[PDB]
C-alpha cells in the first residue's frame, strides 16, 4: 500500500525580504494614480545630491544629512544623458538627486516615484540604520497645486490602512520646497497618528538649477512656467509597523528564521 | 443594401465620387462592406428590336427576325423571345463576360444564326439565365449599341445598422447626407387623377398587426418591359425586372423603404381584407411553393360574396395567382404598416426572408404610406399610361411622432464640446426636425421617418455624428471614488498571483473548453452534469463541466498521439458548474520525473506531485496536509484528500488503473481543489536568539498506521518548546517485529527568552515515549545526539 | 485607476438582456447567438446573494456583469472586467465559440465622451507606441448613446486596426439598475449621473501581438503551442 501522509519529495519554497514587498507594495499604488518607478544610482555626486537640490556648503541644512563620502580613482559616474558628470563623490543620503536626474533628461507632465536604498553615517539600533530605503515622488505640470499634494497623500492613507484613514500636513523646513510640509496619517486600527514623511512645492531654485543644466547640455528649457510637488517616504518605518517587524537590524541582519516568516506575503 | 451610387447621385446631385461618399456615409454611421463596379458591356451588343419569331418545325427552337439595323435572323429557344420586345444582340466576334467565350455566326437546325440575343446572365448584367433581356420594343434606334444605353455602375455594399431602417430606402439616405451640407433633389409625384368610386373595398380584421393600410386604383394598365433605366437599376440593386407594373413596385421600394404590392382586380373579388389566416388555410406564394398558413401569419385576402381567399402573406410574399402579369389591365395597390414582430414570426416560421419582411421587421415610416402612393401612382400613370383614381381607401390613423426637449447645454455637457446653440439647432433642422422654443430647453420634434429618435440623447447622438465624432477633444476624468469601491480587486489580484506562483514553481498553464461530453461523467465515474445546453454545438459538448481534471486529462492523450512527450505537468484555473458555479485549481504530472538526464535514478510520481504541492502551500503560507480517502476516478491505493488551513478542499491521486486502461494512458497523478483557498495573516514570531536542542527517536509502528497520525501524535506531545519535527527514515523489515515500520524522527527543541535545561527536554522527550506507547506505539530509539 | 472584477459565466436573460436595454423580438438580439441552458438545481446569485429568477444562458458578453457591478457599489468609479464569452458559432480560423472579452465602466459626475476618447487614447499610446492615433466612427449598441466604434493606428503594420466598441451608457440602463436597487431596498444612486464604456476582443490582440495565425490554438491545449510563450513574462 502507498502511503499518501508520508511528505513527498523536498523541492524548495522561494520567499522575498519584507522590504521588496513592502516596496512593490507601494509602487502599486501609486501606479493605480498613474506614477511611473524609476531607480537611480546608489554612488552619487554631490552636484546632484546636495548643490541642485538647494541645500550647500555651509549651511545648517546640510546638518541634517550624516553624509558617507567616498574615495576612488578609476570610477566612472555618469549624469543623466550619459555624460562624465564632476563633482565629489558620496553614498545617496536620500532618493531625491534622481528626481533631479529625471527632469533634466524629460520634458514635463509627468508623475514619478522612485523607490531607492539610501545612506546616513549613524549609529545602528533598534529604529536607527546607516543604510535603508526611502520612495520620492515628483508630479510636475501646469497647474499642479498644493491641493493636489494632499490629495496623493490621501489616495495613500486611504490604500495603506483604509477608509476610515485621514491624514494631516503641518509645515516644515525643505531646502528644496517652499511651502514644505510633513504629514500624518490616521491609523484606525493603531489609534494614534503616524508621522509618515515630508513634501511640498518643489523650490524655484530646484527648476532654475534643472534648466541651467539643461541649457549647459545642449537641451532647451522645460521648467519655466510648470509648478510641481513631491513628497518622500521612508520605507522600513512602514515595513515594520505594518509587518509587525520590533528591531529595524533584522533587514539586513540574514536570518533565514526571519526572512522565511514572510513567504506567505504575495 | 447595394447603393447604387448613378442612382443616390439623382437624389444628391453634388457627389464627389464613391470613393468619397464611402468615406462620408462611415461618418455619419454606415460602413461599406464593399465597392463593385458592374456592367462592363462590349461594343458588339447592340440592341435589336425582334419583327416576327418563327417556330423551327420539329423543334424547340424559334427563328427571330430582327431588324438590327439590317435584318438580321437568330435561333433561340428561349421560353419568351417573341416578336414585339427589344432584346441585346450579341453581334458576331464579340467575347462575353458571361458566356467567356466568342460569339459566332453558326448553323443551327437549318437556320444561320447570325450571333445570339443574350439573358441577364450571359451579357453579365445579372444572375438570371432563364430567359432574353426583354426592353421596350422602341427603346432605341435598332443597331444602336447597349454600352450607350447601359453605362456602367458603381454599387457600395453598406451595412445597415437595426437602428436606421429608414436607411433601407435610398431616399433616406439621402437625407443624412443633406444633413451634412450637400443638395437634396426630392422626386415630385406627377399626378392626374380624375374622381370616380373604388370598385372595391377594404375591411382591416386587426388593426393591431397592421396600423395603417392604403389601397390605390390604377387602370387602363397596358403592362410592358420597364424602360432601360429602371432594368439598369434594378440589376444593380440586385434585383431582376419582371415588368411595367411590379418593377414599379420594387423601385419604389429601394427608394423609400416602403414595400408595396400590386394585385391583379381579377383576383380581389368584391375587395381586401387584412386578416389572420385561418387554421389550415393555404397559400401559392410567387416563389412557386404552396405554403400553409398558420392562424398567426396575418394575409392579405379577397372576398367574393361569402368565400375569402388568401392573397398573399401580408408584408412578405404575395401569392401567385393575383401577380401582375401581360394581361392585367386594373390592379389594387397595397401600400402598408404591418407590425414588425408578427411579420418577424411568420417570416421565421415560414424560413422566408424578403426584401418585404427584411423592412417590415426593421420598421416602416408610420405615415409614408399616402407619399408613397402617389409616387407609384405617379409613375404608373408614366410608365404604364395608367388612369389613376383620386381617392385611396385608408385604414388606421397614426399619432404623429411627440416631441422630445432639447438643451444645447447638455448635449456639449455630455460630449465634453462646445458647439454653439445655434449651430446645434441648425442640424436638427436640416434633418428633419421642427425646433420650438427660443431656449435654454428646446422642445424639437424628430422626422416621422426617424423612429430612432426618442430621447433627448439620441439627439445630442445627431449633434455628435454631423458635426463629426473627430471634433469631440480628447480628455481624462479625475476623482476620488465613492468608498465602497476601494479594494474591489482584492480577488482578482489574489487569484492572479496563484497563476504566477504556479507557473514560477514550473506547473505549465492550459485553457479548455467549458462544455463537457455526458458520456464522460461515465468513463471518469462522476455524477452527471447540472447544466446542459439546449442548442450544443455538437454532442460531446452538450453539458457544463463539473470538474477541471477530465479535460486535463485528454489533452493530456491528445498531446502523447501528436508528439509523443517524455513528461508533462499542467494546471489549470477555471469555471466548474454544479449546484452553484465556482472556480477551481488542477493539475496533473506525467512521464519519467526530474533527475539527471544522463542517469536513471530520478524522482517522480505521486510523491513527486506532493512535493510540487507541498512547495506551493509553503509560498501560499499555508496549512498544507493529506488524509487517505477513496474516490471513484482515483486509484485506491494512491488517492488521498487534500487539508487547506484545516479544511478537505480537494483531493489528490493516481488516476484510477481501470480509467487509464480504458482511454489507454499510461499513469497519470493529478488533483484539483476548490478557489479561493483560505487567506492566513502574518503573525510575526521574533526567533530566538539562543540554541536550539537537538534529538533523534525512531517509532515502532504497526504498518498500516499512517505516517500522518504519528507524525502528528509525536508533535501534539512534544510541547510548546518543539520548533522541529523531521522524518528521516522508514524501515520496515528484520527485526522489526514483522508488520511493523520504524519511523525516524530528527527533533529540535528551543526556548525563546533562554537557553534550556537537559531534564526539560528529557523531561519533554518523555511525554513523547509515554503517550507514544499509551497509544501502542514503541521506541525503537530515543535520545540520540 | 481602473479595478479589475470579474462575473459569472453563466447568467440570466435579466442582467444579460434585460437590464442591457435588449429586449425579447427585438433586431438587437440577434447580434448574439446565444446558447440557452436548462437544469434543474442550479443555484445563480445575483449581485446582493439573493436569488435572480430569469431565463439561464452562458453570457454573451461581459456587460452583465457592469449592471450587477452598478447595483451593488454607488458612484463614482472605474472598472475593468475581464471574461470568457460564449457565442454559438461555427469555430474556424477566425472565429469561436468560446473567447474572451475585456469591458469597461466609468460612472461618475460630469464623465463626457471627451473623457472616453481619452481612455482609449492612453489604451492605443500604450500598446502601439507615442506614435498611435485612435479613430471613433458611429455605430450602434442597445445600450449606448452616443455609441461608436473605435480602430487604432498600429504604425508598424500601417493600418487602421477596428478594436471596438464604446459609447456613452444609455438612460435605460441607469434606471434598470436603481429600479433594481430599489426593488432589493438599496436607495437610488445613478439619478444624475453619466458614464461611458467601452469593450474589446481579447483574442484579436493576442493574435495580432504576439503573431498567432489560428484562433483555434488557443483552446487547442497543444504543450507545442504554449510552451512558445513561457518567456513572456
Ligand atoms: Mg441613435
Amino acid at each position: 500500500r502507498v502511503d499518501v501522509s508520508l511528505p513527498g519529495a523536498s523541492l524548495f519554497s522561494g520567499g522575498l525580504h519584507p522590504i521588496t514587498l513592502m516596496e512593490r507594495e507601494l509602487v502599486e499604488i501609486f501606479r493605480a494614480l498613474g506614477y511611473q518607478a524609476v531607480e537611480g544610482p546608489e554612488v552619487e555626486s554631490e552636484f546632484f545630491n546636495f548643490d541642485a537640490l538647494n541645500i550647500p556648503e555651509h549651511h545648517p541644512a546640510r546638518d541634517m544629512w550624516d553624509t558617507f563620502w567616498l574615495t576612488g580613482e578609476g570610477f566612472r559616474l555618469e549624469g543623466p544623458l550619459g555624460e562624465e558628470v564632476e563633482g565629489r563623490l558620496l553614498l545617496r543620503t536620500h532618493t531625491s538627486p534622481m528626481q533631479v536626474r529625471y527632469m533634466v533628461a524629460h520634458t514635463p507632465p509627468f508623475r514619478i516615484v522612485v523607490p531607492g536604498r539610501v545612506f546616513r553615517f549613524e549609529q545602528t539600533d533598534a529604529t536607527h540604520e546607516a543604510v535603508f530605503h526611502q520612495l520620492e515622488g515628483l508630479v510636475v505640470g501646469e497647474g499642479i497645486a498644493m491641493a493636489h499634494l494632499k490629495g496623493a497623500i490621501y489616495e495613500l492613507a486611504q490604500a495603506l490602512f483604509g477608509p476610515d484613514s485621514k491624514v494631516r500636513f503641518q509645515p516644515v523646513y525643505f531646502p528644496f520646497v517652499e511651502p514644505g510640509a510633513q504629514f500624518a496619517v490616521w491609523w484606525p486600527e493603531g489609534g494614534k497618528w503616524l508621522e509618515l514623511g515630508g513634501a511640498g512645492m518643489v523650490h524655484p531654485k530646484v527648476f532654475q538649477a534643472v534648466d541651467a543644466y539643461r541649457e549647459r547640455l545642449g537641451l532647451p528649457p522645460a521648467y519655466r512656467g510648470v509648478t510641481g510637488f513631491a513628497f518622500g517616504l521612508g520605507v522600513e518605518r512602514l515595513a515594520m509597523l505594518r509587518y509587525g517587524i520590533p528591531d529595524i537590524r533584522y533587514f539586513f541582519g540574514g536570518r533565514l528564521k526571519f526572512l522565511e516568516q514572510f513567504k506567505g506575503v504575495l | 443594401m447595394r447603393v447604387p451610387f448613378s442612382w443616390l447621385k439623382a437624389y444628391v446631385p453634388e457627389l464627389e465620387s464613391p470613393e468619397v461618399l464611402e468615406e462620408r456615409l462611415a461618418g455619419l454611421g454606415f460602413e461599406t462592406d464593399r465597392i463593385e463596379r458592374v456592367f462592363p458591356i462590349p461594343r458588339g451588343v447592340v440592341f435589336a428590336r425582334v419583327l416576327e419569331a418563327h417556330p423551327i418545325p420539329g423543334t424547340r427552337l424559334k427563328r427571330l427576325v430582327l431588324d438590327a439595323g439590317r435584318t438580321v435572323e437568330v435561333v433561340s429557344g428561349a421560353e419568351n423571345a417573341r416578336k414585339g420586345i427589344g432584346v441585346a444582340l450579341a453581334l458576331p466576334g464579340t467575347e462575353l463576360p458571361g458566356l467567356g467565350q466568342k460569339v459566332g455566326e453558326r448553323v443551327i437546325q437549318g437556320v444561320r444564326s447570325f450571333g445570339m440575343a443574350l439573358s441577364p446572365r450571359e451579357l453579365g448584367v445579372g444572375e438570371y439565365g432563364g430567359g432574353l433581356l426583354e426592353f421596350p420594343e422602341d427603346a432605341l434606334p435598332p443597331g444602336t449599341p447597349l454600352s450607350e444605353a447601359w453605362p456602367e455602375e458603381v454599387v457600395l455594399d453598406l451595412e445597415v445598422t437595426p437602428n436606421r431602417p429608414d436607411a433601407l430606402g435610398l431616399l433616406g439616405l439621402a437625407r443624412d447626407l443633406h444633413a451634412l451640407g450637400y443638395a437634396l433633389v426630392e422626386p415630385e409625384a406627377a399626378l392626374k387623377a380624375e374622381a370616380l368610386p373604388l370598385p372595391f373595398a377594404l375591411k382591416v380584421e386587426d388593426p393591431e398587426g397592421a396600423p395603417h393600410f392604403t389601397l390605390g386604383y390604377a387602370f387602363g394598365l397596358r403592362v410592358a418591359p420597364s424602360p432601360l433605366w429602371m432594368q439598369r437599376a434594378l440589376f444593380a440593386a440586385g434585383m431582376r425586372p419582371i415588368n411595367n407594373v411590379v418593377d414599379v413596385t420594387n423601385y419604389v421600394m429601394l427608394e423609400r423603404a416602403q414595400p408595396m404590392h400590386a394585385f391583379d382586380l381579377r383576383f380581389v373579388g368584391e375587395g381586401i381584407a387584412v386578416r389572420r389566416a385561418r387554421e389550415g388555410e393555404r397559400l401559392k406564394t410567387l416563389d412557386g411553393v404552396e405554403r400553409t398558413l398558420h392562424p398567426e401569419d396575418l394575409v392579405i385576402a379577397g372576398w367574393r360574396g361569402e368565400e375569402s381567399f388568401p392573397l398573399g402573406l401580408a408584408g412578405v410574399m404575395g401569392g401567385a395567382e393575383s401577380e401582375v402579369r401581360e394581361d392585367t389591365e386594373a390592379i389594387a395597390l397595397e401600400v402598408a404598416c404591418f407590425d414588425p414582430v408578427s411579420i418577424r414570426k411568420t417570416a421565421r416560421r415560414h424560413g422566408l426572408r424578403t426584401e418585404a419582411s427584411h423592412r417590415f421587421e426593421r420598421g416602416v415610416d408610420p405615415l409614408g404610406q399616402v407619399p408613397a402612393q402617389r409616387r407609384a401612382l405617379s409613375l404608373l400613370q408614366a410608365l404604364a399610361g395608367a388612369r389613376v383614381a383620386e381617392a385611396l381607401l385608408e385604414a388606421g390613423s397614426p399619432k404623429p411622432p411627440e416631441a422630445i426637449p432639447f438643451r444645447p447645454e447638455y448635449a456639449n455637457r455630455l460630449l465634453g464640446t462646445s458647439y454653439p446653440e445655434a449651430e446645434q439647432i441648425a442640424i436638427l433642422k436640416r434633418l428633419g426636425c421642427r425646433v420650438e422654443g427660443e431656449g435654454p430647453t428646446y422642445r424639437v420634434t424628430p422626422p416621422s421617418h426617424r423612429l430612432d429618435l426618442r430621447l433627448e440623447e439620441d439627439l445630442v447622438e445627431e449633434v455628435a455624428r454631423i458635426q463629426g465624432y473627430e471634433t469631440i477633444p480628447l480628455a481624462l476624468p479625475a476623482f476620488f471614488p465613492a468608498p465602497d469601491n476601494r479594494g474591489v480587486e482584492a480577488p482578482y489580484r489574489k487569484e492572479q498571483r496563484l497563476r504566477e506562483v504556479l507557473s514560477g514553481l514550473g506547473f505549465q498553464e492550459v485553457y479548455t473548453y467549458s462544455f463537457m461530453d455526458p458520456e464522460d461523467a461515465r468513463r471518469f465515474r462522476l455524477d452527471p452534469p447540472r447544466l446542459l445546453l439546449l442548442n450544443p454545438l455538437a454532442p460531446e459538448k452538450a453539458a457544463l463541466r463539473t470538474h477541471l481534471f477530465p479535460g486535463l486529462v485528454r489533452v493530456l492523450k491528445e498531446n502523447l498521439d501528436l508528439d509523443r512527450p517524455e513528461r508533462a505537468l499542467l494546471f489549470e484555473v477555471g469555471r466548474v458548474f454544479r449546484e452553484r458555479e465556482e472556480t477551481h485549481l488542477a493539475g496533473l504530472l506525467f512521464g519519467e520525473g526530474v533527475g539527471l538526464p544522463w542517469a536513471k535514478e530520478r524522482l517522480s510520481g505521486y510523491f513527486l506531485l506532493k512535493g510540487y504541492l507541498e512547495a506551493l502551500f509553503a509560498r501560499l503560507g499555508l496549512a498544507f496536509r493529506v488524509e487517505a480517502q477513496a474516490f471513484p476516478f482515483l486509484h485506491p491505493g494512491v488517492s488521498g484528500r487534500v487539508l487547506v488551513e484545516g479544511e478537505e478542499v480537494g483531493f489528490l491521486g493516481a488516476l484510477h488503473p481501470e480509467i487509464a486502461q480504458e482511454l489507454e494512458l499510461p499513469p497519470v497523478h493529478l488533483f484539483e481543489l476548490r478557489l479561493p483557498l483560505p487567506d492566513k495573516p502574518l503573525a510575526f514570531q521574533d526567533p530566538s536568539r539562543h540554541p536550539a536542542a537537538f534529538r533523534d527517536l525512531a517509532v515502532v509502528v504497526p504498518a498500516p498506521t499512517p505516517y500522518g497520525e504519528v507524525e502528528a501524535l509525536v508533535r501534539e506531545a512534544a510541547g510548546p518548546y518543539l520548533e522541529s519535527l523531521a522524518l528521516f527514515d522508514l524501515y520496515q523489515g528484520p527485526p522489526l517485529p514483522e508488520g511493523h515500520k520504524s519511523l525516524a524522527f530528527h527533533l529540535r527543541f528551543r526556548h525563546p527568552k533562554r537557553t534550556l535545561r537537559d531534564e526539560e527536554v528529557e523531561e519533554a522527550v518523555s511525554r513523547v515515549a509515554e503517550a507514544l506507547r499509551a497509544r501502542g506505539f514503541g521506541l525503537r530509539g530515543l535520545d540520540t545526539p
